[PDB]
């Protein structure tokens, strides 16, 4: 699991 | 055009530009729309044709609060130029958790707070904001204050069904992902909830739809009983059995809150 962004 | 001096692009972060207005040295930010990407439509006051966006900026500008505010804006063949405040120094909220990992509790519980009383802002206004996540929050390093930013998914907010939504997967409730529709607050306090874990636990709680739905949420980090019961209340799975905006407000975790100020000499500065 790596910490991402995350599009609407 | 003018009126302001152009800097650089600040931030995939659609286009928006770092900015100076010329009458008083004033930073702001200049958030360009194109019209073709535009779905929802709205009216002013006076019936000029605009993008929903501002709408609800208006609506939710007037005076002060952890809302960033919309100071002008201009149509253009193409697009809409909108002109909002810029906070500085600044950092974003999903950039301050990646750099410092999951938050102490006295500093979750000041930005928690701050959130919920900038949405309760939005939700007076008649504003429902739909995508509340930590890279929608920017934090005015200095004053210790958020700032709730990108009203470009939100709606008017009613006490009816939602039926159609473009916020963020990953902050949207089971009752989205499993029926397609939700009820505004009620689909709040989750987006809340995910964000609350993200802040004590330094990510988001689910990535996938079946986690979503399944009512098990796991503490990665050492987090207090009482936040544990806060997030798990938020995460109901059942949209009425959450909290009200008030019961989170009065929850025991919620009491003895740090000024933004305090916030800032102990945490930021
Ligand atoms: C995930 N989303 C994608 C679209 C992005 C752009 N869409 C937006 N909609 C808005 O109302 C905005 C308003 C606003 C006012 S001041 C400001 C700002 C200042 C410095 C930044 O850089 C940093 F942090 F490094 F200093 C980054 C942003 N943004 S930004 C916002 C984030």
């Amino acid at each position: 699991r790596k910490r991402r962004r995350h599009p609407s | 055009e003018s009126q302001y001096q152009v800097g650089p692009l600040l931030g995939g972060f659609g286009s928006v530009y770092s900015g100076i207005r010329v009458s008083d040295n004033l930073p702001v930010a200049i958030k360009h729309v194109e019209k073709d990407r535009i779905s929802d439509w709205g009216e002013l006051p006076n019936g000029t044709r605009v993008p929903m966006e501002v709408v609800l900026l208006k609506k939710v500008s007037s005076g002060f609060s952890g809302v960033i505010r919309l100071l002008d804006w201009f149509e253009r063949p193409d697009s809409f130029v909108l002109i909002l405040e810029r906070p500085e120094p600044v950092q974003d909220l999903f950039d301050f958790i990646t750099e410092r990992g999951a938050l102490q509790e006295e500093l979750a519980r000041s930005f928690f707070w701050q959130v919920l009383e900038a949405v309760r802002h939005c939700h007076n206004c008649g504003v429902l904001h739909r995508d509340i996540k930590d890279e929608n929050i920017l934090i005015d390093l200095n004053r210790g204050e958020l700032k709730l930013i990108d009203f470009g998914s939100g709606a008017l907010l009613k006490d009816t069904v939602y039926t159609d939504f473009d916020g963020t997967r990953v902050y949207s409730p089971p009752e989205w992902i499993r029926y397609h529709r939700y009820h505004g607050r009620s689909a709040a306090v989750w987006s809340l909830g995910i964000l609350l874990y993200d802040m004590v636990c330094g990510d988001i709680p689910f990535e996938h739809d079946e986690e979503i739905i399944g009512g098990q949420v796991f503490f990665r980090q050492r987090v207090s009983s009482e936040c544990q019961h806060l997030i798990r209340w938020c995460l109901a799975l059942r949209p009425s059995d959450r909290p009200t905006f008030e019961e989170i407000q009065n929850h025991p975790w919620m009491q003895d809150v740090l000024l933004p100020q305090e916030t800032a000499e102990i945490h930021l500065h």
